[PDB]
């Protein structure tokens, strides 16, 4: 109708008043629909306890990097002078994204203002000056507890006699790699004349997200020699000095200490996806670990057994599920192959439910500390050895594999400690229902998918998305069409893939016209009982082409706004250009 | 047959099919010799073939992916945004998911319903100032004061930043479900709209349920946009005939 | 009080009324004789 013709129509969905059930949580009935409702409620509450215990530590680390950074910047912003006294202090914040709040100290009988500047707040030099002096007059006349001045450096000249305090303005350029440096060095030149006023103290703070050889290549050399008077650098990045990856991954183990385990493939996938992204890694760490936890409690019924009170709700289907673990198969093969007691394996094979039901609850008192010993290796490398360039994720990966000694000899600094820093752990039976893992490609398919490859796969093959049927063909309208005829927009792509770079739309139409059935669609087209217009065009002696051009032009103008087809030669639109290739 | 390509589609399929073809080997055939139709014959056979070619397999597919809905509600209520890419129209999926399923389940669980702001982003008349006008009466936030507004700044982006720092001291319940159809459409792929919709997804109290159509879509979002969205991607390609949106675009002869 | 973004100190406005002739009496049947009005 006409409601999908206007943008942003808000819609209130009306609702039935109540259904009076427990359907207030999304956790479905697992074990092919055999689970109890109280176990689903306990699973939801247990997942929320785990998720809250994780994120209450993640938030303290994330709100502690700001209390570390404000402590860092505000120490080399102050407590130092230069003998020239006609220079501005300059701090290059390397690798920093513009997300930090800066605090300026008391320093009484002197104002301290912070003038944040942006590539949107700087289209030329005069808007920078008007915004800077506007922020100066605002943060000077509102921090005092009346005339109108002009917003230029004259306010900086007579700031001493307008207010009575000395000025100390601290500039702050947010995306220094995104401003014009031609506007920025003009602003620095325009600021340089403020030196002669004896009550100012300009400080510049550059938030650079690239290296320093790309800022002093684009600036002019006189501005660079002015900036070489009192400059300091400061590396602000959460990959330098692995302290905040060794506090998010450390805190993830404090929630899963004994209840859950991590796989080998999972930690190497974490390391592969944390290394292909540098700007934000404290967020791509947490949104992989939480989505690993969310795909666990939604899938694994045995999560209800990670609390040692729910041990008595072992139904028959839990005993069916746990029995077909291959580590238990390895254990039972062990009980066969070393010695032969008959009537114990005959019990625990398929008959006795009580022995297997009480046997599994012994397997939860075990700890086998991977994450209980890895903190000892972390404390040994940080305190006793004083090496602060190690990664807890990669050390944990090698400790999980077992080649930890190679990673400890990667430094060649702890040769007398390769026995003290050694730990060879084994597997405990029934790990493979209690492990966070990725062997199905779930964290790949729904966090970092091959987007274009999935679109092209669904366009080309299309049988992995559309079903085939064997009963619903006679009550339908097209029963014999789903088996002999590919879907248009999925059939045209088979000709689009094996075409050239320049595709003539008439040849692209003829190749589509002779891959359709002729003697089927001329029978099919007369099926409709209601309308009468669709049958008279079948009484026309050129029905097949006039039904073929409709489907072809529909598929072409459907590909075009998807991105696979560029119509070159405007005012012709006859020779299209293939512009997406499969497999790339 | 009409392509002499040694390789097919990889990087060497790109390098191989980009050759140079002579003037006599070319086929300069205008599409005038295609048998012309009327507008109403197209309009008739189109709506016939939409719901009468693969109708029961597509309904079977929608019932297959319709038991996926509790995972979508779980991912929304745990903080993520959703992104539904795929072949075909994702329109009726989000009209049958967000209106029917989602907001009744959200409204019951925190105990009228939860307001659903649909946003037809395939319409090129999609300004962000009237869309943010439509957001600021479904939430009604505070106004921009004199100290918090700046010298000729953007009031929409500053208001969303003020809402972001307001909603860190609040209970975490969904207050709106923002349903964007064709998020990479011709008037919403631009930068300030995406800055708006990326700063809205920072708020936990609004669930973004987006959909894309173009294939080079993920390069609209850098390390700041793709971090404030924190999308989870779901290929729900269901081969829909996509006839709500094609009335907007040119169907010129 | 307030700090303004710019100033318009040299502004001169006329003394001109905003409500038109349609809202003098709001009675079309009782419009007085406009010719010999003072």
């Amino acid at each position: 109708f006409a409601d999908a013709q206007r943008s942003h129509y808000t819609v209130y969905p009306s609702l039935p008043q109540s259904n009076k059930n427990d359907k207030h949580i999304p956790f479905v009935k697992l074990l092919s629909g055999k689970e109890s409702e109280v176990n689903v409620e306990k699973r939801w509450e247990l997942y929320h306890q785990l998720h809250s215990h994780f994120h209450d530590q993640v938030d303290h680390i994330i709100d502690n990097i700001e209390a570390d950074l404000k402590a860092e910047i505000s120490d080399l912003l102050y407590s130092e002078t230069t003998q020239k006294r006609r220079c501005f202090n300059t701090i290059f914040l390397l690798g920093s994204d513009s997300t930090t709040k800066i605090e300026l100290k008391d320093e009484s009988s002197r104002y301290n203002v912070l003038i944040e500047l942006t590539p949107k707040e700087s289209p030329n030099v005069r808007m920078m000056l008007r915004r800077s002096m506007y922020k100066l007059y605002s943060a000077a006349d509102a921090e005092e507890h009346n005339n109108d001045v002009s917003y230029d450096l004259s306010l900086v000249e007579n700031f001493k006699r307008l207010f009575g305090k000395d000025l100390a303005m601290v500039f702050n350029f947010k995306d220094v790699d995104s401003i014009n440096f031609n506007t920025l060095d003009n602003f620095i030149i325009l600021l340089k004349s403020a030196f002669k006023y004896d009550h100012v103290k300009i400080s510049l703070i550059f938030n650079i997200n690239t290296n320093l050889s790309n800022i002093e290549k684009n600036l002019r050399q006189s501005t660079i020699r002015l900036l070489k008077r009192n400059y300091h650098k400061l590396d602000v990045s959460s990959n330098k000095g692995f302290k905040y990856g060794n506090q998010i991954f450390q805190s993830f183990l404090d929630t899963v200490d004994g209840k859950l385990n991590l796989s080998d493939r999972f930690v190497e996938f974490i390391l592969s996806k944390m290394a292909n992204n540098t700007n934000h890694n404290l967020q791509l760490l947490t949104k992989m670990l939480d989505y690993s936890l969310m795909s666990y409690f939604f899938q694994n019924a045995f999560s209800v057994f990670i609390d040692p009170v729910n041990v008595d709700f072992l139904n028959d289907d839990y005993l069916k599920i746990l029995s077909r673990c291959p580590t238990f198969m390895f254990f039972v093969e062990g009980l066969i192959k070393q010695h032969a007691p008959a009537d114990e394996i005959l019990s625990l094979l398929t008959n006795k439910n009580r022995g297997l039901e009480e046997f599994f609850v012994e397997f939860l008192v075990r700890e086998n500390p991977i994450n209980g010993h890895a903190k000892f290796v972390a404390r040994f490398l940080e305190e006793e050895l004083n090496i602060t360039n190690f990664n807890l994720i990669e050390l944990y990966h090698n400790l999980l594999i077992g080649k930890l000694d190679s990673y400890l000899d990667r430094w060649s600094a702890c040769k007398e400690y390769k026995d003290r820093l050694h730990f060879e752990p084994i597997d405990t039976i029934f790990q493979e229902l209690f492990t966070l893992d990725n062997r199905s490609g779930l964290l790949t398919q729904s966090i970092f998918p091959s987007y274009k490859s999935n679109i092209e796969d669904n366009l080309l093959s299309w049988e992995q998305v559309l079903p085939s049927l064997d009963k619903e063909n006679y009550d339908t309208l097209s029963g014999d069409l789903d088996k002999i005829m590919a879907p248009v927009l999925g059939q045209l792509f088979k000709l689009y893939r094996e075409a050239n770079m320049t595709i003539n739309i008439y040849d692209f139409y003829i190749a589509f016209r002779e891959t359709l059935p002729k003697e089927e669609i001329l029978n099919f087209i007369r099926k409709d009982p209601s309308n009468t217009k669709l049958l008279e065009l079948a009484e026309t002696p050129d029905a097949f082409d006039k039904v073929a051009l409709i489907l072809f032009m529909q598929a072409i103008f459907a590909f075009e706004n998807m991105g696979l087809i560029k119509f070159q030669s405007t005012k012709s639109y006859d020779l299209v250009e293939k512009c997406v290739w499969r497999g790339i | 047959t009409k392509s002499a390509s040694s390789f097919l589609d990889t990087f060497e399929g790109y390098f191989d099919q980009r050759k140079i073809v002579r003037t006599n080997a070319k086929s300069r055939h205008t599409m005038s010799m295609a048998p012309d139709v009327t507008r109403e014959e197209f309009s008739l056979v189109s709506n016939f073939f939409n719901e009468n070619f693969q109708k029961r397999p597509r309904q079977k597919l929608f019932e297959i992916q319709k038991k996926m809905f509790p995972q979508y509600w779980f991912e929304l209520t745990q903080g993520f945004s959703l992104l539904f890419y795929g072949v075909g129209s994702k329109r009726n999926f989000l009209e049958e998911f967000a209106i029917d399923y989602l907001s009744p389940k959200i409204a019951y669980s925190q105990l009228n319903s939860i307001p659903c702001l649909i946003l037809n982003g395939y319409n090129p008349s999609c300004n962000y100032r009237d869309v943010f006008k439509e957001i600021t009466d479904l939430l009604v936030p505070a106004e921009l004061t004199r100290s918090e507004t700046k010298y000729w700044g953007n009031h929409v982006i500053l208001q969303i930043q003020k809402m972001i720092d307001f909603y860190k001291n609040q209970p975490l319940d969904i207050k709106l479900i923002l349903v964007v159809h064709n998020l990479d459409g011709p008037s919403i792929r631009k930068n300030t709209f995406q800055t708006m919709l990326s700063f809205l997804s920072v708020i936990r109290q609004i669930a973004i349920v987006a959909s894309t159509d173009h294939i080079y879509a993920p390069l609209l979002w850098d390390n700041m946009k793709a971090q404030n969205y924190n999308f989870v991607f779901h290929d729900i390609s269901n081969f829909e005939p996509s006839t709500v949106e094609s009335t907007f675009q040119d169907v010129m002869k | 009080p307030v700090i303004r973004k710019f100033t318009k100190k040299n502004v001169a406005r006329a003394k001109k009324k905003y409500t038109p002739f349609s809202k003098r009496f709001k009675s079309i049947a009782a419009i007085p004789d406009l010719t010999s009005l003072p």
